């Protein structure tokens, strides 16, 4: 029985019989099979194909497991992620911000954009979901949706109000201090983009300049760029607090 | 979703999943009603195989006929009275 | 997965939650030193994190004790409470709910000879929340038996209705005993749930983590 | 008005409070109820048309 | 299910002058939300036949307890002092009264609804 | 008769609401015709935000509080400001409330 | 009115009430020790024991009892 | 009297199943079912100043 | 004009046709959504107290059982019954 | 039918029903509100009475303040020790 | 076709099948007799007495014996 | 619910002449029969839930019986034994000339159902 095991091992157990369990809920299982590292090109592309016609049919959660997946896998099928966008732009009242945040960060990771799928985004956040969901969110999901809205130029002040409350001394201390770095700076350029410099920017900038030591000269420049641009808009002068 | 892809899942096991054609036993075996005879007494002996490979070291409610597994032919696994058979067994216990 | 439909303004709706409401009202939040607005919004819903939930606890405490107390005021039933293991697990449920609380704001470490003295007055509190509740629904159903024999003796040495007035006058104490225990039942799950509040309220205080960084003027 | 609103609520169905009235505990103002009284009348529509 | 101001909308448009006063009661109708009619009466729920069953066996489980108890006699007086207060509860206690006063602990039902006004609305 | 549809949809709704709520109204026909604040509200369940506005009267934030209600509703005017961002897209221009400093 | 509404669905338990006693029954069925005034004995005593014996008089106290401590059955006489 | 259980951890088992099902019938059945109806009263309330100032900005109706 | 599908999902009027099934809280769907979220989050300290108690109780009934069994062995050697009588 | 008749009957007895407006006890009573304590220790007492009358001839487990219910005096009824009371009443029984 | 009319009611169980394991149960438990290995005692012994005392060697079998009578308790060790 | 064959006579009659051959669809999909469409998924029933764990809970309770028991490994072999017959009539039974040979027995399904032919019922 040393080759009757492995005659089995060959033929059946293979990753191509996998696959073809996994048809049946591709967002189910491509978002547990990449979770557990099979990231494999080959099998990603038969998932595209094989979600396609169920796109326009699948709840929030699907969606959101199906684009993290893909993210992971970091394949881009295009076709399949301009369905993907039009199912959120036809379900944006249904979908949450914490799903949202992981769907804009994969179509910010390939560069993949539309003018009513921002809108649809932005409405959903601003008005559809709870004003706080951004406090819950953490400060490295909501610089990247910053950073996707920045790049493609789209300015909406309202989805802006709402997404700098979720920066805070709370949710930026939550962050690697690597991590705090690369979210500060991705927020301050998002915010000189648009001119939009609100409250909580005292919270961004002050986590830069509470340790400097992690930035370099040209970056304490485009820091302090933004520290007087925001004590214009705001109309006053920046002071770190101390406790006591 | 839990239960509607494990009938979906099944379904390609039960009929489209078939290890007669995929093996090739065409060539071994005559007919498919005789592999499922031998699919048959080929359930049953791994399953005789399997329950006794779980676990190996015990004494045997069922009469051996007169023989022993391996090189044992003097422990508590090859002794008739089971009273005795326990008394030995919890020597070899502390031991092992 | 179909949930039941609920109508609104209902009497167990409205009881609950002046009851829940009234719990949370025994340890309310501080009131920052700034003013809340967009900046200060998530500092206070951090803050809400770090509180404990003994408002949902105190009338998961004050539900399952008032409805259990009651139950040894219906007939053919007696009190779950009045049994040692339950009213006193309640007990040392929340002294332990508690300690939990407050040895995970520390290390998990528990903290000259005052501290040993000390000490003895905190753990005596996993006894004595438990112990009066336990007491209560039990030495007011033991006058009750009591009494209750020495009332039918009466009836049972002078007749059946032989003679009324001795048996009428220890029938008015029986009877203003189980509307005593029906006063004690209410009183004892509201100071369960009020030392609840106040026990598990002392650890129950985390530092408010306000901007770092402000522009003023 | 609202205390009619609540004696034909599931509440007053029940059988404690099978003979109670809502107005016994709370009556309704006078502007309470000639609102009743003018909603009546707008009830309907081409009354609403012809007033308005 | 559309939304029943558009179906309004609709057919306030599509009458003709001559009979649109005539046909605002059947547009007024057609608008109206539903309200289930009463429907036919069930004597008892199953899950009420359960509960009351269970109940009765629960009574009975506890007084064949009680019966069988050394002080048997005092415990089944107890049942008598104990169902005494659950009759003058009945008789004591207004009913009425403690309805509006456990509406009036919680705030939704201790006020009425303010919201959107009139003025605030109106579609002209 | 450009947004009257919107405006008495608002109107059918409260009225609706004010003339049964905690009366006999049931939580299927308030999920019904608000969804958007029912999922608001049980995000807050969810996110053990339960008494969150009991939080805001403890610190006496009045300011806070209106700013509560008035997020949990601001979905009803969602379908305004879709509609006039789609009247300005069509006729080129941007939408005034959708810019920061316009 | 809605309360034509109210009054079709009947009575409902709480809605997880079967967790609650199953989970109290399994407290008071597995305990992990003999039930309440019996003894596990051996499968010989117990099959050479007439029901009688097998029975204890505590176990079995009258219904209502004419004497206090008065049992339903006299068990084993053999002591 | 009765004193001392059959089994004191028994007797805690069951207050403590007891009382994680009210805490679990509080915060999946009630506790939802009572912020949907407050939170709807409490969030009309504080919001009708700004609501309809909002609304009345809005309409060029006046 | 206004028309209905910007108000799809957003606002509705009182329904007219059936009234419609209640809308699940995330909790009442699926008790892994409260375990993981708030059970565990928030009321792990009661859980850790109900914990404590169960196994505070535990430790009693031992000692309690122990206490038993060295009366039980002191009465066995000493050439005594374990247990009075019944009243029988 | 068999619900919907005892709802209406309970009903009736309620609310419809009053014995202290059929019987006239505003001539005797004061309040209704003292009735209902009358009506409370009224039922208090005829459930002792009854519980009694159910069973007249047994030996009281409750303590009697040394009292004799009937005529007995001697007999198992009044005895105070219980393991002489269940043979003195072995023999009452048989005869009786 | 009436299929998708059939599809809608799930399984469901036969309809008076709540009474038939009603009355296998109440046969089962309702026997007049001690539990099969059990014999009931006196409360005098039963509180006196340990729980591993009170438990019987035969009601415990081993639950995959490595020889055949292996008993997970060991009972009262005085005779 | 009036019934359908009144409801195409008085459709038919109420349409015009010139419109009656174009409506006459309309009026066949308004007299035809429902079919209920098919439903939204839902996985388990819940008297499907304590079916499967009610069977999961005896094989444990079995296989705990039969793992403590005397001849123990037989036990567990005897369900090895069982379980493969099981295999083998989903293996060697016709499942099709089974189902035909149930529908043969019973003579309601035997044979086509003969009864009102259309020469009888005919209406001029
Ligand atoms: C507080 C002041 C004093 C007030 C008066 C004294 C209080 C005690 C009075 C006793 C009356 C209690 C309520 C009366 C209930 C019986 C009458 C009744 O109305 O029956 C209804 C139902 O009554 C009951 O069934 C309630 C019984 C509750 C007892 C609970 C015992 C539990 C035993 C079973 C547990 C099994 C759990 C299984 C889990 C799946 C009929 O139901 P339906 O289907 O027709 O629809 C109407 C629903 N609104
Ligand atoms: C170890 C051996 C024990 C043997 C003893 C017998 C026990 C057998 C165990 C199986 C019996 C059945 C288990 C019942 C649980 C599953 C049913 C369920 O999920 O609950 C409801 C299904 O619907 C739900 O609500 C699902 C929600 C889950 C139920 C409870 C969740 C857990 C609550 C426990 C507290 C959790 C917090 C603390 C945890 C450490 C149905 O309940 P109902 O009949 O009372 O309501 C219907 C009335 N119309
Ligand atoms: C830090 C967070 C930890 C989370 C865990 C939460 C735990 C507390 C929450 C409430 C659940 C309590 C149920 C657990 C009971 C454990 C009792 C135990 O371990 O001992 C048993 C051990 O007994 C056995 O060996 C038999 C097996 C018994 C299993 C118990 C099943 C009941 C579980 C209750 C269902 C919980 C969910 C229901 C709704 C809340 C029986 O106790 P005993 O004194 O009578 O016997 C001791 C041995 N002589
Ligand atoms: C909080 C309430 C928790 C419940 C507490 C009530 C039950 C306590 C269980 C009793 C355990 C002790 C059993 C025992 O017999 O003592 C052992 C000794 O074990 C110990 O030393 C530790 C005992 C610590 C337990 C103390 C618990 C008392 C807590 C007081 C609160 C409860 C108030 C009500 C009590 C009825 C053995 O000593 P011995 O038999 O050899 O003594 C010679 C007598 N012939
Ligand atoms: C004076 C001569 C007597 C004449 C005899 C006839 C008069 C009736 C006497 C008493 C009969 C009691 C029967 C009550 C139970 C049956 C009523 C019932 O359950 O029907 C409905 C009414 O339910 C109730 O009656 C509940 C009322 C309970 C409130 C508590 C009242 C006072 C209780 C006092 C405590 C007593 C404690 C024990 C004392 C010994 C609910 O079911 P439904 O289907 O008809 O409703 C439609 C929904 N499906
Ligand atoms: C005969 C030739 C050989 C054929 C093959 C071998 C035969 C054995 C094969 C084993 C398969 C048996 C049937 C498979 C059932 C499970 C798969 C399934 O289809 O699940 C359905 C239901 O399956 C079951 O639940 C059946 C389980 C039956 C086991 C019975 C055990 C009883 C234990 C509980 C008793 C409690 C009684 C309570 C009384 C109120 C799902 O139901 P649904 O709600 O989605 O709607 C579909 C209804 N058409
Ligand atoms: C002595 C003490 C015993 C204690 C042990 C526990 C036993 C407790 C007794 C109460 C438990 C519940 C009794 C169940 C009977 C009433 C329920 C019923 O009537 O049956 C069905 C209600 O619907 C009916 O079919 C009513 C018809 C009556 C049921 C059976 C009639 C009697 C059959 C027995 C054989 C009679 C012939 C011989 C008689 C000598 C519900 O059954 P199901 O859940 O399996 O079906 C629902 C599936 N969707
Ligand atoms: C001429 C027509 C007569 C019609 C009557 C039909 C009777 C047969 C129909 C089938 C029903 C059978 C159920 C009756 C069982 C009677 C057994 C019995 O009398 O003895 C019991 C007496 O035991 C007891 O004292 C305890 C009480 C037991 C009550 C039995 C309840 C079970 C009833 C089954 C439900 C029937 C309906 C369910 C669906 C068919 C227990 O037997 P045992 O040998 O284990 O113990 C003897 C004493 N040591
Ligand atoms: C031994 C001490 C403890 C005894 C037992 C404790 C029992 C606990 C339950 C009682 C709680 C009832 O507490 C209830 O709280 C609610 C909160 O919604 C208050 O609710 C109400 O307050 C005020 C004034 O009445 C209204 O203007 C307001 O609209 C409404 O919210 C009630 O005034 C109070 O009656
Ligand atoms: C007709 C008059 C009606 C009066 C109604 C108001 C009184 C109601 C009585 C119910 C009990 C009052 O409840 C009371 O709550 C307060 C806070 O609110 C608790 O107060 C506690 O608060 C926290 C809790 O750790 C501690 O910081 C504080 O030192 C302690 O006193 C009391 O210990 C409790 O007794
Ligand atoms: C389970 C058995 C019962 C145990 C119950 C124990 C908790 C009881 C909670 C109710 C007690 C609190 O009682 C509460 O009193 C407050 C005032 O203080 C009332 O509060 C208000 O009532 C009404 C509002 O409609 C007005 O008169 C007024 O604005 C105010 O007094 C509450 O409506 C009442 O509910
Ligand atoms: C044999 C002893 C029996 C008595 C046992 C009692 C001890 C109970 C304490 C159990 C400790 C481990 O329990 C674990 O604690 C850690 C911190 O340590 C918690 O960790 C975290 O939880 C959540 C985050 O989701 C936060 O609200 C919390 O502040 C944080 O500490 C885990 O959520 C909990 O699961
Ligand atoms: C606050 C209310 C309670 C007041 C009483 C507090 C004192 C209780 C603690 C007594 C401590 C002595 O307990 C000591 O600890 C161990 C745990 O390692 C006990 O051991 C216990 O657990 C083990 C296994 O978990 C089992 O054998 C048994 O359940 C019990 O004996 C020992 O019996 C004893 O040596
Ligand atoms: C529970 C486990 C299974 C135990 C089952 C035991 C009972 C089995 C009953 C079926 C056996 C009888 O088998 C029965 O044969 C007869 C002929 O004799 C067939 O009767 C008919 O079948 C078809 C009709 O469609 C035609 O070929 C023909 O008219 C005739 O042969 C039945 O359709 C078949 O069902
Ligand atoms: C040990 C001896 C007993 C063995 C076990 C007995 C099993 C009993 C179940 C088998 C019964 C099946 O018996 C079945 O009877 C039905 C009655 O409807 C017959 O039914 C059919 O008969 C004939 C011919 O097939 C058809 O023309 C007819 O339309 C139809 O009614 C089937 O032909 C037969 O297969
Ligand atoms: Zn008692
Ligand atoms: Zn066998």
């Amino acid at each position: 029985s040393q080759n009757l095991v492995s005659t089995f091992a060959n033929k059946v157990i293979v990753e191509e019989n996998l696959v073809n369990v996994a048809e049946i809920d591709v967002p189910f299982w491509s978002y547990w099979l990449s979770s557990a590292g099979f990231t494999s090109k080959d099998a990603f592309v038969k998932f595209a194909e094989a979600v396609k016609p169920k796109v326009a049919a699948l709840s929030t959660s699907d969606i959101t497991n199906l684009t993290v997946a893909f993210k992971r896998a970091n394949y881009y099928d295009k076709d399949l992620f301009t369905g993907i966008e039009a199912n959120v732009s036809a379900n944006f009242t249904k979908f949450e911000t914490e799903q949202l945040l992981q769907i804009v960060a994969t179509f910010d990771a390939f560069n993949h954009s539309s003018v009513a799928f921002l809108d649809d985004v932005a409405d959903s956040i601003t008005y559809c979901n709870h004003y706080l969901a951004p406090v819950r969110a953490g400060a490295d999901e909501l610089a990247t949706l910053l950073t996707y809205y920045a790049k493609n130029g789209h300015e909406r002040a309202d989805l802006l109000a709402t997404v700098a409350r979720g920066f805070s001394e709370v949710s930026l201390g939550k962050l690697s201090a690597a991590q705090r770095k690369d979210t500060v700076l991705s927020a301050l350029k998002a915010f000189q983009t648009f001119g939009f410099y609100p409250e909580s920017i005292e919270a961004v900038i002050g986590a830069a300049l509470v340790s400097p030591a992690e930035y370099s000269a040209e970056e304490l420049k485009e820091v302090e760029a933004v520290k007087v641009a925001a004590e214009n808009a705001l109309g006053g002068e920046f002071v770190l607090i101390q406790e006591g | 979703a839990v239960t509607s892809f494990l009938g979906k899942a099944f379904e390609k096991y039960f009929y489209d999943f078939s290890a007669y054609e995929q093996f090739g036993l065409n060539r071994f075996l005559s007919s498919k009603g005789q592999y499922v005879a031998l699919r048959h007494v080929g359930f049953v002996m791994v399953g005789v195989n399997v329950l006794l490979a779980a676990n190996f070291p015990f004494n045997p409610p069922f009469p051996t006929i007169g023989m022993c597994p391996a090189g044992w032919e003097g422990t508590w696994v090859c002794q008739a009275d089971k009273a005795k058979a326990l008394e030995m067994y919890k020597e070899w216990k502390k031991s092992n | 997965s179909s949930v039941r439909d609920v109508k609104t303004g209902s009497l167990p709706t409205n009881f609950l939650t002046g009851v829940y409401r009234f719990w949370r009202s025994q340890n309310p939040a501080e009131k920052p030193h700034d003013p809340v607005n967009d900046r200060l919004l998530p500092a206070v819903v951090d803050a809400s994190d770090k509180r404990a939930s003994i408002g949902t606890w105190a009338t998961t405490f004050f539900c399952t004790i008032i409805s259990c107390n009651l139950l040894g005021l219906m007939p053919f039933n007696e009190a779950p409470t009045s049994g040692l293991g339950f009213a006193t697990g309640l007990g040392v449920s929340v002294w332990a709910t508690a300690t939990i609380l407050g040895l995970s704001k520390t290390g998990f470490k528990f903290p000259f000879i005052f501290v040993p003295l000390e000490t003895i007055s905190y753990t005596f509190r996993a006894v004595s929340l438990g112990v009066r509740l336990w007491v209560n629904m039990l030495a007011g159903h033991t006058l009750l038996h009591i009494l209750t024999g020495m009332a039918l003796a009466l009836p049972f040495s002078l007749g059946f209705f032989s003679m009324v007035p001795a048996t009428f006058g220890v029938c008015c104490l029986l009877s203003a005993l189980v509307g005593l225990e029906y006063l004690v039942a209410v009183l004892q799950s509201g100071v369960f749930s009020i030392l609840s509040t106040v026990y598990v309220g002392e650890f129950n205080h985390d530092k408010f983590i306000g901007p770092a960084a402000k522009i003023v003027k | 008005t609202f205390a009619q609103r609540l004696n034909s609520s599931p509440a007053f169905s029940s059988f404690l409070l099978k003979r109670e009235k809502a107005e016994s505990e709370v009556p309704p103002s006078e502007l309470e109820l000639e609102a009743a009284q003018k909603a009546a009348e707008l009830e309907d529509p081409e009354v609403a048309l012809r007033t308005l | 299910e559309g939304n029943s101001v558009a179906g309004i909308i609709k057919s306030v448009n599509e009458t003709s002058g001559a009979n649109l006063l005539s046909s605002l009661k059947t547009i007024k109708a057609q608008a109206a939300p539903i309200y289930p009619a009463a429907a036919s009466s069930t004597g008892y729920s199953t899950q009420a036949k359960i509960a009351l069953f269970g109940a009765l066996s629960w009574i009975l489980y506890r007084a064949d307890g009680q019966s069988k108890a050394h002080e048997w006699i005092v415990d089944l007086n107890l049942n008598v002092l104990q169902a005494a207060w659950l009759i003058s509860f009945s008789s004591l206690i207004p009913f009425r009264a403690v309805y509006f006063a456990f509406r009036g602990m919680a705030p939704a039902t201790a006020s009425t609804l303010n919201g959107l006004k009139t003025f605030s609305s109106i579609s002209l | 008769e450009e947004e009257e549809l919107w405006l008495l949809t608002l109107t059918q709704q409260f009225k609706h609401i004010q003339k049964h709520f905690g009366i006999d109204l049931p939580h299927s026909v308030v999920a019904h015709m608000d969804p958007l604040l029912i999922k608001k509200i049980d995000w807050e369940t969810t996110n053990a935000l339960e008494d969150f506005d009991i939080t805001l009267d403890d610190m006496g934030a009045e300011d806070a509080k209106e700013q509560w209600g008035a997020e949990n509703l601001s979905h009803h005017f969602l379908p305004l400001i879709r509609y006039r961002r789609d009247l300005a897209r069509k006729n080129g221009d941007r939408y005034g409330p959708d810019l920061v400093n316009g | 009115s809605y309360s034509a509404y109210f009054a079709k669905a009947g009575f409902q338990f709480p809605a997880g009430l079967s967790a609650l006693v199953a989970g109290i029954v399994a407290l008071n069925v597995c305990t992990g020790r003999p039930t309440k005034g019996t003894k596990e004995i051996s499968n010989a005593e117990y099959n050479a024991t007439p029901i009688g014996y097998l029975q204890s008089p505590d176990q079995h106290p009258t219904a209502f009892p004419k004497v206090p401590g008065m049992k339903d059955v006299h068990g084993s006489p053999h002591h | 009297m009765k004193l001392l259980p059959e089994s004191l951890q028994q007797e805690a088992a069951t207050a403590a199943v007891v009382a994680s099902w009210v805490l679990w019938h509080l915060d999946t059945q009630l506790l939802p079912t009572i912020m949907r109806e407050h939170k709807l009263h409490a969030c009309w309330a504080a919001a009708a100043k700004r609501y309809n100032e909002k609304l009345f900005k809005l309409n060029p109706s006046y | 004009v206004l028309g209905e599908v910007y108000l799809k999902d957003i606002l509705r009027t009182p329904p007219t046709g059936a009234i419609p099934a209640n809308v699940p809280h995330p909790f009442q769907t699926s008790f892994y959504t409260y375990a993981t979220k708030k059970l565990i989050p928030r009321h792990w300290y009661l859980l850790g107290g109900f914990t404590f108690t169960i196994t505070l109780y535990g430790i009693l009934d031992g000692l309690r059982d122990s206490g038993k069994k060295k009366a039980y062995d002191e009465a066995i050697h000493a050439g005594k019954t374990p247990y009075t009588a019944g009243g029988h």
